[PDB]
């Protein structure tokens, strides 16, 4: 696992994405911290969201554990920052680097699944009162992420 | 007529010849020709958002020299 | 486990793929590569480990126990 | 002596000449010289962490050709 994780630390250093940043905490290559910039032209715009990443000892044969530390309003992310997303579970592939995972998570923010949600109340608001959803997501971004 | 870049699932970057009017569907077909990944499994990301089939590079303000990120098809839940 | 395998020749390429996405390391001369029915290639050691627990190509998700027509 | 890069989400990338011993405050002063952004408006991020003024680049394992993110 560690050779692959070091590669990715190197993949990030040679080709860092504007949208996100990540690296180890306290030189422990299995435990990382990350940031995702909220997408422009969305309720999350201008927000900087922090995440934790724990790589399993069998990475990349199993997915990284990724969770938000920053509170964020979204049907697929709960009050503990847990992210319910297929590529972090059954649909994982070792082809996905942590950079691609973070970009994937960023892309989830504006592409929620409100039909099989992690947070049913938020899903209901998303589908039935979208202007209210947008208002609340923008207000949470301003309060928590800025 | 311009060229953009795609960071593929191999982490390598490839160059595509496109038109601002090309659809995302068209772009995914060009990616398939090089990478052998069906469009159904491709998710393209630019400016932190997925690019939807049916729209055009221009719709997304994708200009020459822009880099698109290819990840795998995903769904929240 | 019977999927095709061959040893990489950098001077003679049987395809356009240079790198194993499981370990994120290059194919090197004489390394045993495994090729799935979808034609994606990997180090045998790397992808065989993935295929013990999973049926799918890391790159395209194609089922490696089925033929892709 | 080395060079590091600083990116804005939509902005271009700028190159700074620094030393491992340079403090974050020093780096912000260097960004101000080039970009005109006052240090108090700058938040720097590297490797998922917000960078603190009193620490140095070496403290963060920032080395040659590292890239930092600037958020305003
Ligand atoms: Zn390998
Ligand atoms: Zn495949």
């Amino acid at each position: 696992a560690l050779k692959r994780i070091h590669k990715e630390l190197n993949d990030l250093a040679r080709d860092p994405p504007a949208q996100c940043s990540a690296g180890p905490v306290g030189d422990d290559m299995f435990h990382w911290q990350a940031t995702i910039m909220g997408p422009n032209d969305s309720p999350y715009q201008g927000g900087v969201f922090f995440l934790t990443i724990h790589f399993p000892t069998d990475y990349p044969f199993k997915p990284p554990k990724v969770a938000f530390t920053t509170r964020i309003y979204h049907p697929n992310i709960n009050s503990n920052g847990s992210i319910k997303l297929d590529i972090l579970r059954s649909q994982w592939s070792p082809a996905l680097t942590i950079s691609k995972v973070l970009l994937s998570i960023c892309s989830l923010l504006c592409d929620p699944n409100p039909d099989d949600p992690l947070v049913p109340e938020i899903a209901r608001i998303y589908k039935t009162d979208r202007e209210k959803y947008n208002r609340i997501a923008r207000e949470w971004t301003q309060k928590y992420a800025m | 007529s311009m060229q953009i870049f795609v960071k593929t699932l191999t982490g390598k970057t490839i160059t595509l010849e496109v038109e601002p009017s090309d659809t995302i569907e068209n772009v995914k077909a060009k990616i398939q020709d090089k990478e052998g990944i069906p469009p159904d499994q491709q998710r393209l990301i630019f400016a932190g958002k997925q690019l939807e089939d049916g729209r055009t590079l221009s719709d997304y303000n994708i200009q020459k020299e822009s880099t698109l990120h290819l990840v795998l098809r995903l769904r929240g839940g | 486990e019977q999927l095709p395998s061959y040893r990489f020749n950098p001077n003679n390429h049987q395809s356009e793929q240079t790198l194993c996405v499981v370990c994120m390391c290059d194919f090197e001369s004489r390394q045993l590569l495994r090729v799935l029915p979808c034609n994606h290639e990997f180090h045998a050691k790397c992808v065989d480990k993935w295929l013990k627990a999973n049926r799918t190509c890391p790159i395209c998700r194609a089922d490696a126990s089925e033929v892709h027509r």
